[PDB]
């Protein structure tokens, strides 16, 4: 809570903008509001990695006391990492659900904003950071050492029965003096069956960056209701379902509803031009349901194309004999949609939502919203993260990538839109070049077993998926093909690799990988599972991302490491 | 007057000039208004138009217009002539004469 740490923040401070990501310019610019808002001036940060982190606060070493922590932790007993760090408080308001308890305890200049359902972690750093064996910190028959050292009586301290500490077991003799190691490392490991359990298994995140920030302002009598817009981006950037799980999906129909049901400026007079007041509606999380013909969903849809395999031909018969029952017409089956005729876009989806019972593909119809500015338009509520990426550009010049950064940060206002329709350029192109290996992948059968998964590796790149996101897709988009239809249960279900080739950064081998199909809760062990082959070896292996899931070798250290990680 | 549907003044009776007076926004710019007044820059006589305003401010002219289009656009010819002629003097000090225009889509 800050309602009395907001009260505090007047000085000088930094509000970086954390790593890569949608939630952060979501829940950030924001805030380059309040802080003129309270005669505030301000500086802010691209991050991509740790790189970023001290190679500029390095320039920036001063004892500037109030500090972010969003989209990090889990990195550094940051302490250790900001040794400058003295009495310069950090503020928690970070999504990455797996973090260290240093962090947490030796609560200096951090802040939990702590609830939640685990309580497995209690004194996971009263041992952890307390205990050793083969230890040091102790009296010795030596004349040197017989003063009051940091005397931690534990498994740091001594084995010869002096030491106030551990009142565990008994330090006399359990069965002799030396048993203290024993008990020691019984202690320390046989919990480490859960703590070591814990971040050696799998990785994953918490919540959002704003709602909170949201809920903070809503005490402000701000009705800002653009500000919500800029809230559902963070929203379904990883509410959805269909990337992330939530399942506070089906838990905030009632709480959003139960703002904005509620919540109402004007009762009376809302219906006018500028951003009139919002709506929830039953809508898709189609790939791009609105803008463009049907053809180019009922293609490009992972959901038909999971349940129907429409890169072949049989999807189009199978396609067009259930738009036998709409009896669509064809010629408006390939304009768009908001440029078809107008009863039919109009009475489209009512019908869909029940006449997709039959044909295996009931669930694409979700939650959503719908709003504007003026009349030029009706922009879309889920139809607005893809145009961003397409300005996440991975061009080599040396100043696209920071600085189209920040052209995100001007994206979002009213003011700068011109900009925005030419994501739309770039993203469907992007969308329909996915197919453009992928028929040549499942016919080929580029799908190798490699053991105790399934797996793939790409050998020549696209300037398009140096950009690094992407590879998560195309592995997201196969596997249901050729994997997951022609098959059993047995013989389908197992995860993927899905390997980048940089044929044009010096050869280093990137790569990402996913869970099966049907199983999404059961969270990755790729959080580590990579580790399992450099753990044992590891060979030119870098962590610099934030990201769990996320990797860099060099061009051929890959197979033997790969071999390393047969398991 | 056949005021039951297919209406025959309905257009120039207030509504299509005024929508135009409601292609009127902030930035105080919005405007396929003054596009005649730098017409009138040179006296180009017309005027360009979309067909998705209209759908930017309804769905009920668009599949109507379509039946009687090339009697909507003389109407609209009407509408100008009755609209920018009284924009020809604010107060009663100027009119030489009315004129006659074209109008794109």
């Amino acid at each position: 809570l800050r309602n009395d740490f907001y009260r505090q923040l007047v000085g000088k401070r930094i509000l970086i903008v954390v790593n890569y990501d949608i939630d952060a310019i979501c829940a950030s610019r924001i805030l380059q509001a309040l802080f003129k808002y309270d005669h505030m001036l301000y500086t802010v940060v691209p991050i991509m990695g740790v790189t970023g982190l001290k190679r500029a606060y390095g320039e920036h070493q001063g004892d500037v006391k109030y500090v972010v922590l969003v989209n990090c932790g889990g990195c550094v007993d940051i302490v250790e990492l900001l040794q400058p760090s003295d009495d310069v408080t950090f503020f928690i308001c970070d999504s990455h659900r797996p973090l260290d308890v240093c962090n947490i305890y030796s609560d200096r200049q951090v802040c939990i904003l702590g609830d939640a359902s685990l309580e497995e972690n209690i004194p996971a750093f009263e041992t952890i950071f307390y205990d050793s064996e083969g230890e040091d910190e102790d009296e010795d028959e030596s004349s040197d050492t017989e003063q009051q050292h940091d005397d931690s009586g534990a498994g740091e301290s001594d084995q010869e029965d002096q030491a106030p500490r551990s009142r565990k077991l008994s330090r006399l003799e359990r069965h002799e003096q030396r048993i203290l190691k024993q008990r020691a490392r019984r202690q320390w490991e046989s919990e480490r069956d859960r703590i070591m359990f814990e971040y050696t298994q799998f990785s994953y995140y918490g919540r959002s960056a704003a709602l909170m920030v949201f809920e903070l302002a809503w005490k402000l009598s701000k009705d800002n209701m653009d500000l919500l817009w800029w809230a559902i981006v963070g929203i379904t950037e990883q509410l959805l379902l269909g990337k992330i799980e939530s399942g506070a999906y089906t838990l905030e129909l009632e709480q959003i509803q139960s703002h904005v049901s509620r919540l109402t400026n004007k009762t009376n007079d809302q219906n006018t031009m500028s951003a009139s007041k919002i709506t929830f509606e039953n809508d898709l999380h189609l790939v791009l349901y609105r803008h463009w013909p049907v053809t180019e969903s009922m293609r490009y849809s992972r959901y038909s194309s999971c349940q129907l395999k429409l890169w072949t031909l049989r999807g189009e018969k199978r396609l067009h004999e259930l738009l036998l029952e709409m009896g669509l017409p064809l010629v408006h089956a390939r304009q768009t949609y908001g440029a078809m005729d107008l009863v039919l876009r109009k009475e489209f989806f009512s019908m869909v939502e029940r006449l997709a019972e039959k044909y295996d593909i009931a669930d694409i119809v979700y939650g959503t919203f719908t709003l504007s500015y003026g009349y030029r338009s009706r922009y879309a509520a889920a139809d607005y993260v893809y145009a961003l990426l397409a300005i996440m550009e991975s061009v080599k010049k040396h100043k696209t990538p920071e600085d189209c950064f920040l052209e995100a940060s001007d994206a979002l206002s009213r003011q700068h839109k011109q900009l925005l329709s030419a994501g739309i350029d770039q993203a469907k192109l992007l969308h329909a070049a996915v197919f453009r290996q992928v028929q040549s992948s499942l016919e080929a059968r580029q799908v190798h077993s490699a053991g105790s998964f399934f797996y793939y590796v790409l050998q020549e790149e696209h300037a398009f998926f140096s950009y690094p996101y992407a590879l998560g897709l195309l592995a997201r988009f196969l596997l249901r093909g050729h994997v997951a239809t022609s098959r059993a249960r047995q013989a389908s279900d197992l995860p993927l690799i899905a390997s980048c080739p940089l044929n044009a950064s010096e050869g280093m081998c990137l790569l990402v990988g996913i869970v099966p199909v049907r199983e999404d809760s059961p969270r990755n062990f790729f959080g580590k599972a990579f580790e399992q082959a450099a753990q044992k070896s590891g060979v030119a292996l870098l962590q610099d991302f934030f990201e769990p899931a996320v990797v860099q070798l060099r061009q051929s250290d890959l197979t033997r490491f790969l071999d390393s990680l047969t398991v | 007057n056949q005021q039951d549907a297919q209406i025959n003044l309905q257009a120039v009776k207030k509504k299509y000039k005024e929508f135009i007076r409601t292609f009127n926004e902030e930035n105080f710019f919005y405007k396929y208004r003054d596009t005649l007044k730098r017409n009138y820059l040179n006296g180009r006589y017309f005027l360009e138009i979309e067909m998705e305003d209209l759908v930017g401010f309804d769905e009920t002219l668009a599949d109507k217009l379509n039946k009687q289009p090339t009697e909507h656009l003389e109407i609209f010819e009407e509408a100008a002539r009755e609209v920018a002629d009284e924009i020809t003097a604010p107060r009663p000090e100027h009119e030489e004469h009315m004129h006659d225009i074209q109008i794109l889509l």
